[PDB]
């Protein structure tokens, strides 16, 4: 359908404005309502870290040894910090306002303050290092 | 914004009027020309530089002019 | 055109029986 | 009568004024939709110009059966296959070419040729002096006869308007008697001739010794002998006894091991299975009685929740737009042609074919290249139809609308795969590249270090190899062809097919392709929705299809229409089809072609060195660019001269055509006012104003000899290493 | 804000701001409310700024060969040992490739010097270590100095005034005079006093030169006649280079001729040489329009400058190979060939900024009455004369050359090499006669190498002459130097400016000078490997170039890395694959152009406009593609870079196995 | 004089990513 | 003949020297 | 020159030994070899060498061939000019038709 | 003030952005002899009401090549142009 | 400067600057450019691909 106007720019299909993905992507971290930025932060660095620690452990120059989960740990992250160092620095230009989509009716006030974005921005890098970290123990742990 | 000068040469013809798709020229009266009229740009803040009204103009050589310059949001075209 | 292709076709032919010997 | 030059174009024959005045001429000469606004008249255009090329044809096909039964060593070549080899080109002794002519065997001199056309002259089984002299002056007949065909149904019977838009007649007469009689009568022929003749040519009695088709039709006891099933003069055809025609029509699939070629009644079988579903399937669509299917019928009928109108109102556009046609036919015609070009080196469909390398691989390029040209004039021909033949009015919520609606996302999408493409199968060649720069063989893509195995294709090889005798297939004899898998079965002295074997190195190979090939649809795509309007140019309908900017303004908008976005995807089209040239040539000289050895190997003729070189840049560059070029430049001072001239020629318009492509027409314009007032100063000025191409011919000329030069180049690198290696 | 130094452009909410402030961040004259004096004391620093970079960069030379290097080794034995420049630190790199790396008598991965500086060095003086630290540490003393110089001369204090500047011939003759007469009697003094004593076998320093002995005259005879002292006993033919072995005591000498070990110029000549360009200097320092409009206009200063650069650049790249001048080089040909072709490249770089700087001039700095009648105006008036004539004489050399090489391959390609058309090159062996062997391929490859010249002269004139006006554009002078087009009416008029014929021009300047290069490397190759008459034969045709120089030689640099194993040629192999593809990527600015870009970034930034997860992050600048100039100086940039490091890699890879 | 280590790793990375976000915080 | 680590040392703290001013040099042109 | 003549140079000789040919005549190219033993041949590559010189002995290499090429295009370029004057305003007063099609 | 509806539409990608809601944002106004479709410059075919309408628009050049390449040849020469603030305010181009 | 006479064009902008043209007509408005002329050649005016030009100038 049109999605709420047919004038601007949107399509109300079954991709993104079905129900089921609707409730899905509204309870995300990112967009869910109810919580400060920090537990925002702290979420989305936890997950993408945890993501991030697998591939450098599994396909490095010392794959095969023991110090691959360490290597792997520790690019992890440095990655973090890089990201981290992007937020830091995007947050001081003062960005605009996001607003309202077809998939988010009501999206949040977290991302429109500079204070806002320092604080995802800590809540990140606390939680994507401490994601790579608790990987890298789960997986020496796992193998014994 | 680009700026737009029209030179006393021209005959009045109106095709660079008729031609510039943004309306930024204007007729206005001009007893200087046979036809008594002459081309303005009142609107040489929404002009775009597609260099159309110089394409139109038949005096030799091109009483209309166009000078690309600063550029902003509204000159450079850009829908988002 | 045609008559451009058969002045080159006739000095073309002249060049080879020229060369031909 | 027409010496009025432009007198086609309303402003073409007032008078020539500037030398743009020819070279528009030249440009829109051919462009009916300009020169009127009639359809019929365009329709009566469309159809004189059909036989005209019809006639061309012909005429062709009457020239190379001329030049075969002339000039040629054919009938050495027929009795003895193996030993001499196709000749045409007898050059003129004259000041340097004669030394072209090479020593093809056995005394006899001249030029090797690799065109097949005595492998489609044998397949024919003609093999007498009188049967293609007849057949040559009968071509000509028939061109003669297409030639008065297009004057008369132009100048004295012109067809009316509504006889051309019988879409469902049209396919009826043009699928029955075109296609389905014309393939049975050539079955017919098959089956009475071509397969006598070659069991006999088999046989190794003589060339000339066999009695012309004329006893053949007038015996029946004759084919009794050749085949025991034929003895049966009054057949069983209504008695519905079929299983006693397995002598001459069977299902044998696979190769003869005696011609290295298809099976004659396999292709038998196969032409007249064709015909007869034609022929069933032609009784379709509602001609002139009320029975049948119709168009509007069955394509207004599949709807759907997504698709809203459906097909709705496609009909009439497909039935009032020539454009959307040719473009329809054009897109399936180069799939054709590249699907010819992909089957047929698989099964060699013609006797002493597969021995033969240089034949096979220029008929596999070259229809390729065909079939990549017009894919791409299929894609520009629909871009010329939505900026000129689309109607808002007949198309409103159906499939058009919602694809002009979505377009957006359509191209948002095909660009992130384009990137995610390059990306990780690109990067993968630059990766190994360093990873073996750097002295560490063990972290790159191949067998010997992390491998990515192409799993999909060996299973679907692993099906397809074993299918024969299954419930599927239970009459089969064997496996459709040997690339799926299959001891080299060689005849002569060199392998005719073999196991084609897939690795890291094929499935890298073919990502690269899917990877150029979504690029270059999504060049084209985005030129033929962009065509009519875009957010930059609101107006771009209105400009027209041959534009070359719209100004500098707008931040500069410099080839915007669809022939500029047509003339980007060309240059794409001709890097994609040169890399599967190559990764054909590579694969086929490293796997399959080879010397069968006495001791149960089989010298290959690139020592098999496709699993550790065509994984690198470098690896290419030198195994392959740098190593089989040896041949092609050491070629000079022999009969393989040519192609070292021509390599050096192609080379030299190919750095020509940066000359155009690389710069613009200010410059040339003034340079051309100076040299102008030069020769006005000595008051020879022409009455022509001299005046520097346009735009767009110049981008249209650059691109012209771009392509001449770079395929000029890969066809004589190509012939002169596959002629000198034999 | 950025770029302060305009308004325009901090106005401009596009990402076009942002390359065009880089774009004119050196353009002082464009700033706005800027002043003449304050042009010429920021110029004044930037040129300081500049003189400190080359000084920190040969101080970066001295310390890093020094540390790193084996200077001592090479001097024991300058014939076997291949000089190293400094050592390869890569995580990256494998162990094969590390132990391939470890070459020249090394204790690890270290690359070689391709510059001759050890022979140069040699020379001088240098024998150890020690003096090469010392002159590194030396010259960052001194490019601290001068960054300080720098900054000072900036204060308001210090700060020169305009009318200080204004006096152009004041400030070139004292230049004249002084920074040349006196620099090169300074550095004869130091050639005497030091550099021929070392040479001798005799250990002279900073600790010694004081209490020294030159010359037994004593600088008597300096002040006096009977100047033929200096060269009573000059060096012997059997004299062994940094040693007592028949050492001479003359210090001013002109014997001439090569030295039969070091095959290169005397020292006592060198110093001599120098001593006469000092005398002539110091002697000739104190002694229409033209020479006016030169002190008026900086571009034009800066034309005149960098031609008269690029043509002695030349003249030094001749010279360098045709009389060598430092001991140890004519044995070791790589560095020759490098050099070469480097100031070679530098000179056609410098020609053609020349040209564009006059061309620069010509559309700004210019005035028609103040420079009527004029040597200037005359060729304004006559353009199309010049232009024409230009135009036939190289149809005329491009149309027979390439009909002679096309009918010579033909020829032989038809198995009849004795029936070509061969020119002797008469002139050159006469001037020979009254250096090398010049046979029919030397002919036609200066020939070609003339035609190609003119050409590029051609465009570089028409465009600095069409700069002003044309018939297309009367008014060309008030769009500028460098602007797009002027829309597709009037037939069209891409690429236009004189900006443009310097891009038009770069490319013609890229192949004369690539054909130079080619011409020269091959002939040095073929007389090197001591097969000559494979260039004698086999140039006459087109064909003999491919299948013996390119293909022939680019054989093992190819073989850098393999499926076998790694050689010491992987990284230059590496180079060259980097060559072709950074030569290939410009295609894509070069080809195609801007609207259909722009279009594509339209459709990308409605996609990230509406997807989840990213709307957050918006752009604090609005995407648009980059305009046509910026298309066009990009894909020229990466153009150029390519050509020159396929070339270098090259040179280097068909070079170094040989010796 | 184990400085390469300590050095080339540092002045690469370090400096670029301080050069990189200097000249960020510069155009804007 | 080798380069011990004083010398290294003493050359890297002058080229520290340089630096200052060519930021201090820097910082006065813009 | 400093040359020595194709006559007595051996290698020419042994080069000639052995020829293609062009004229279906057997004997084609020899006469080709005693047509070039007028010319000098170095004993390099032992071939013929044209003298660009203008040698008053050596006239014919370089100069003759010069002056047939600027015969033929002088009589070409005033044919054409001849042809413009005739077919233009003087003659019709548009020679738009003149220039496309031809006598 | 801006009074009119919305011909009948399906709803386009090619409409208003992000930045139509905060910089600016275009209108054009017309009035119809009859119901017809027609096409519009953001992609596919509307099908315009009886009497008044009401468009609204990213960029001025739009609205102007809307009304003059297909609005003059319907014989509808009563198109007005509005350029519309993000407030609410609106002014009058034509 | 009469109707049916030749002159000489001495505008350096012009496409005409320096070649001879025929006046057409003149007449007495008060118009800074009041003369026509038709030149025998045309001028560059027109679109990229057009054959044709203009061939009146005031
Ligand atoms: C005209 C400028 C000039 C002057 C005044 C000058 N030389 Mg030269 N000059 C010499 C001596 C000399 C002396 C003793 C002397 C004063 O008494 C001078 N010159 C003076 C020889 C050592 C040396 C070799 C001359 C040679 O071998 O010829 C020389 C050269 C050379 C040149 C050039 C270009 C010059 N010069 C130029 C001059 C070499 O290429 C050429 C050269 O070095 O090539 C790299
Ligand atoms: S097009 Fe030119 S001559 Fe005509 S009215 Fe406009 S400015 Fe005047
Ligand atoms: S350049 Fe285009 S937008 Fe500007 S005034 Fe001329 S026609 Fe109108
Ligand atoms: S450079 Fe050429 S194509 Fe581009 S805007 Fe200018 S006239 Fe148009």
């Amino acid at each position: 359908k049109h999605g709420g106007d047919p004038l601007v720019g949107d399509l109300a299909t079954p991709v993104n404005s079905s129900g089921i993905v609707k409730a899905w992507i509204n309870n995300l971290p990112a967009y869910r309502k109810g919580m400060s930025a920090n537990a925002r932060g702290l979420e989305i660095g936890m997950a993408h870290g945890y993501y991030l620690y697998g591939p450098f452990a599994t396909s490095g120059p010392i794959r095969g040894t023991t110090m691959s989960l360490v290597s792997g740990v520790l690019s992890a992250s440095a990655v973090v910090i890089v990201l981290s160092v992007a937020i830091q620095i995007y947050s001081s230009v003062s960005s605009a306002k996001p607003l309202p989509s077809v998939t988010t009716a009501d999206p949040g006030s977290d991302f429109g303050t500079k204070e806002g974005w320092s604080a995802v921005g800590s809540g990140f890098l606390i939680g994507g290092c401490g994601g790579a970290v608790i990987a890298g123990v789960l997986s020496y742990a796992i193998a014994a | 914004s680009h700026t737009v000068k029209i030179y006393d040469t021209c005959i009045g013809c109106t095709q660079c009027v008729r031609a510039c798709p943004t309306d930024v020229l204007e007729m206005v009266p001009w007893d200087g020309c046979k036809a008594g009229q002459i081309a303005s740009s009142p609107r040489t803040e929404d002009c775009v530089g597609c260099k159309r009204c110089e394409t139109a103009c038949p005096t030799d050589f091109l009483s209309i002019r166009v000078y690309l310059g600063a550029e902003t949001t509204r000159s450079m075209g850009l829908a988002y | 055109a045609p008559v451009i292709a058969l002045v080159f076709f006739t000095l073309t032919a002249g060049f080879l029986v020229e060369l031909n010997r | 009568v027409a010496g009025k030059p432009g007198h086609f174009n309303k402003s073409l024959s007032k008078g020539p004024q500037t030398t743009t005045w020819i070279w528009n001429l030249h440009a829109l000469a051919h462009d009916f939709d300009t020169q009127t606004n009639d359809l019929e008249e365009i329709s009566r255009k469309i159809f004189s110009a059909h036989f005209g090329h019809l006639s061309i044809i012909f005429v062709w096909i009457s020239g190379m059966i001329f030049h075969a039964a002339r000039f040629s060593n054919y009938y050495a070549w027929l009795a003895d296959p193996l030993g001499n080899k196709p000749s045409a080109h007898v050059v003129w002794p004259i000041v340097g070419q004669d030394i072209l002519n090479a020593d093809v065997g056995n005394g006899f001199r001249g030029v090797q040729i690799t065109s097949g056309l005595f492998h489609i002259l044998r397949g024919a089984g003609m093999t007498d002096p009188g049967e293609l002299y007849s057949a040559a002056i009968g071509a000509l007949v028939a061109a003669v006869v297409m030639m008065y065909a297009g004057y008369y149904h132009y100048h004295k019977k012109a067809p009316k308007l509504e006889w051309f838009q019988n879409a469902e007649s049209t396919m009826t007469h043009h699928l029955i008697v075109l296609l389905g009689l014309g393939n049975l009568a050539w079955t017919g022929h098959l089956i009475h001739v071509s397969l006598p003749v070659n069991k006999l040519l088999d046989s190794g009695v003589a060339p000339q010794d066999i009695p012309i088709p004329h006893e053949f039709l007038f015996d029946n006891g004759f084919m009794a002998d050749l085949y025991p099933s034929f003895a049966q003069g009054l057949m069983p055809y209504f008695t519905l006894n079929w299983g006693a025609y397995s002598d001459f029509l069977t299902f044998k699939g696979g190769l003869d091991p005696t011609t290295g070629g298809l099976w004659m009644t396999d292709i038998a079988h196969h032409h007249l299975a064709l015909a007869v579903m034609y022929i069933i399937a032609g009784h379709m669509y509602r001609t002139n009685w009320g029975i049948g299917h119709s168009m509007k019928e069955i394509m207004e009928s599949h709807k759907g929740p997504f698709t809203g109108e459906g097909h709705k109102g496609l009909y009439e556009v497909l039935t009032t737009s020539w454009h959307a046609q040719l473009a329809i036919n054009l897109a399936t015609w180069g799939s054709f042609s590249i699907i010819v070009a992909h089957h047929m080196y698989a099964m060699p469909p013609y006797p002493y074919l597969a021995t033969d390398y240089g034949t096979q691989l220029n008929l596999f390029v070259h229809h390729m290249w065909i079939g990549g040209f017009l894919i791409v004039g299929g894609a520009a021909h629909a871009a010329i139809f939505m900026v000129r033949d689309y109607d808002p009015a007949v198309n409103q919520n159906n499939v058009l609308d919602r694809m002009l609606r979505h377009r957006d996302t359509i191209i948002s999408h095909l660009n992130w795969v384009c990137i995610f493409l390059g990306f990780h199968s690109f990067g993968l060649y630059i990766h190994n590249d360093n990873m073996r720069s750097l002295g560490r063989p063990q972290d790159m893509f191949s067998d010997t270090a992390i491998q990515l195995q192409p799993i999909f294709s060996q299973w679907v090889q692993n099906l397809q190899a074993n299918v024969a005798g299954t419930i599927r297939a239970p009459l089969a004899e064997g496996a459709s062809s040997l690339a799926w898998g299959g001891d080299p079965l060689f005849v002569g002295g060199k392998v005719a097919m073999q196991h084609v074997s897939l690795g890291t190195a094929d499935f890298m190979i073919h990502h690269i392709h899917a990877f150029q090939i979504h690029v270059t649809v999504l060049i084209l795509i985005k030129g033929v929705l962009y065509a009519r309007s875009s957010r930059l140019i609101p107006d771009k309908a209105n400009l027209g299809f041959r534009f070359p900017c719209d100004g500098p303004g707008r931040g500069g908008t410099c080839q915007s229409s669809g022939w500029d976005h047509i003339f980007l995807g060309l240059f794409w089209m001709y890097n994609c089809i040169s890399i599967v040239n190559f990764h054909f040539f590579w694969k086929m000289q490293s796997d399959v072609w080879g010397a069968a050895n006495a001791n149960g190997g089989v010298n290959y003729l690139t020592a098999g060195n496709w699993a550790q070189s065509s994984i690198t840049i470098n690896g290419w560059l030198r195994d392959f660019l740098w190593a089989q070029s040896v041949q092609v430049i050491n070629s000079y001072g022999s009969a393989l001269s040519a192609y070292g001239i021509l390599f050096l020629g192609a080379h030299f318009i190919w750095a020509f055509s940066l000359m155009f492509l690389f710069s613009g027409r200010g410059y040339w314009q003034e340079l051309i006012e100076s040299i102008v007032w030069a020769h006005s100063k000595l008051k020879i000025a022409p009455a022509i104003q001299p005046r520097a191409m346009s735009i767009t011919q110049g981008r249209a000329v650059g691109l012209g000899h771009y392509l001449l030069g770079g395929i000029v180049t890969s066809w004589s690198f190509y012939l002169a290493r596959i002629l000198a290696l034999g | 804000k950025f770029p302060s130094f305009s308004q325009d452009l901090a106005q401009d909410p596009t990402t076009r701001r942002i390359w065009y402030g880089i774009a004119t961040v050196h353009d002082f004259e464009t700033h706005d409310g800027m002043t003449e004096e304050n042009l010429y004391q920021k110029i004044f620093a930037t040129h300081f700024g500049h003189l400190s970079i080359i000084f920190l960069w040969s101080a970066g030379h001295l310390f890093h060969v020094a540390w790193q290097g084996n200077f001592e080794q090479w001097i024991q034995d300058p014939l076997t040992i291949r000089p190293i420049a400094h050592a390869i630190w890569d995580p990256h790199l494998g162990d094969a490739a590390t132990q391939a790396f470890t070459q020249a008598g090394a204790s690890g991965p270290v690359d070689l010097c391709y510059s001759g500086l050890y022979q140069w060095w040699y020379t001088i003086g240098m024998r150890t270590n020690g003096d090469l630290y010392i002159g590194s540490v030396f010259l960052m003393i001194v490019a601290a100095v001068m960054l300080f110089a720098g900054w000072l001369h900036l204060q308001p204090k210090f700060r020169p005034s305009l009318a200080w500047f204004r006096d152009a011939e004041s400030q070139m003759n004292h230049h004249l005079a002084v920074l040349f007469g006196a620099s090169s009697l300074g550095w004869t003094g130091h050639l005497i006093h030091v550099a021929i004593p070392e040479a001798r076998g005799q250990h002279v320093g900073w600790d010694n030169f004081l209490s020294t002995m030159p010359h037994p005259a004593g600088l008597a005879p300096f002040f006096t006649g009977r100047w033929g002292v200096y060269a009573q006993n000059p060096d012997t033919a059997g004299h062994i280079f940094g040693t007592s072995e028949g050492a001479g005591t003359a210090i001013i000498t002109f014997i001439g001729g090569f030295h039969p070990q070091t095959e290169a110029l005397w020292l006592t000549d060198i110093a001599h040489h120098h001593l006469a360009i000092a005398v002539m200097y110091i002697i000739a320092g104190h002694m229409k329009g033209l020479y006016d409009t030169y002190n008026e206009s900086l571009h034009f200063q800066l034309g005149f400058h960098l031609a008269a650069l690029g043509v002695i650049t030349s003249v030094v790249a001749q010279h360098m190979y045709s009389l060598p001048s430092y001991a140890f080089i004519s044995q070791d040909h790589v560095t020759q060939a490098a050099l070469y072709t480097h100031h070679q490249y530098i000179a056609g770089i410098l020609a053609i900024g020349a040209f564009a700087h006059g061309g620069i001039f010509f559309v700004r700095d210019y005035d028609p009455e103040r420079n009527k009648n004029n040597v200037l105006a005359r060729a304004l008036e006559h353009k199309e004369a010049i232009i024409s004539h230009l135009s036939w004489v190289s149809m005329f050399s491009g149309f027979h050359t390439l009909g002679v090489y096309v009918h010579n391959d033909t020829v032989v390609a038809f198995g009849t090499p004795e029936k070509q058309i061969l020119v002797e090159p008469i002139f050159a062996q006469w001037i020979q006669a009254a250096f090398m062997s010049q046979g029919p391929g030397d002919f036609l490859v200066h020939h070609g190498i003339a035609f190609s010249l003119h050409v590029t002269v051609l465009i570089c004139v028409k465009g600095c002459l069409d700069a002003r006006g044309s018939k297309l554009m009367p008014d060309k002078k008030d769009f500028g130097y460098s602007f797009p087009c002027d829309g597709p009416g009037r037939g069209g008029t891409c690429d236009i400016s004189a900006w443009d014929s310097f891009y038009l021009a770069f490319f013609w300047m890229l192949n004369t000078i690539g054909w130079i290069v080619f011409y020269f490397n091959w002939k040095h190759l073929a007389i090197w490997s001591g097969n000559e008459a494979q260039f004698n034969t086999n140039s006459t045709y087109l064909m003999g170039w491919l299948r013996d120089y390119l293909w022939g030689y680019s054989a093992q640099l190819i073989n850098g890395y393999t499926p076998f194993g790694v050689n010491s040629l992987s990284v230059w192999a590496w180079i060259f694959l980097l060559g072709h593809l950074c030569w290939a990527t410009g295609f894509l600015f070069l080809i195609s152009w801007r609207g259909y870009w722009q279009e594509l970034i339209e459709t990308l930034v409605w996609a990230h406009q509406r997807t989840p997860l990213a709307n957050l992050v918006t752009w604090k600048d609005k995407p648009v593609a980059l305009s046509i100039v910026q298309g066009r100086l990009v894909g020229l940039v990466h153009f150029a870079v390519g050509y020159y490091v396929t070339y270098a890699a090259f040179v280097i890879g068909a070079t170094a196995p040989l010796g | 004089d184990i400085l390469p280590a300590i050095m080339t790793p540092l002045v690469v990375l370090i400096g670029g990513g301080a050069a990189m976000t200097a000249f960020f915080y510069y155009v804007e | 003949m080798e380069l011990s680590d004083l010398q290294i040392v003493i050359a890297l703290v002058v080229a520290l020297l340089p630096a200052l001013l060519a930021l201090n040099l820097g910082s006065a042109l813009s | 020159g400093g040359l020595v003549p194709c006559s007595e140079s051996p290698k020419f000789q042994e080069r000639a030994a052995k020829a293609r040919n062009t004229t279906a005549d057997p004997n084609s190219g020899q006469k080709r070899f005693e047509m070039y033993s007028s010319a000098l041949c170095g004993p390099e590559d032992g071939l013929p060498r044209i003298i660009a010189g203008g040698p008053m002995r050596r006239a014919g290499d370089f100069l003759i061939p010069g002056l047939f090429f600027i015969y033929i295009a002088g009589g070409i370029g005033n044919s054409s000019r001849n042809y413009q004057i005739a077919n233009r305003k003087k003659n019709a007063k548009n020679p738009a038709m003149g220039e496309i099609i031809i006598d | 003030t801006l009074t009119g509806q919305t011909p009948l539409f399906g709803g386009s990608t090619g409409g208003l952005l992000s930045s139509a809601e905060t910089e600016e944002k275009y209108a054009i106004t017309w009035t119809s002899p009859k119901q017809q479709v027609f096409e519009m410059p953001t992609g596919g075919a509307a099908v315009m009401n009886e009497g008044e309408n009401l468009l609204y628009l990213a960029r001025k050049e739009q609205c102007l090549a809307l009304g003059l390449r297909q609005l003059r040849t319907k014989k509808i020469m009563d198109y007005k142009i509005y350029r519309v603030l993000p407030d609410g305010s609106n002014t009058l181009l034509h | 400067v009469q109707r049916g006479s030749k002159v000489r064009i001495l505008r350096p902008e012009s496409y005409w600057f320096r070649e001879i043209g025929t006046v057409a007509s003149v007449d007495q408005s008060g118009i800074k450019y009041p003369v026509i002329v038709r030149f025998d050649t045309c001028n560059y005016n027109g679109i990229s691909g057009t054959a044709a030009g203009i061939n009146t100038n005031n």
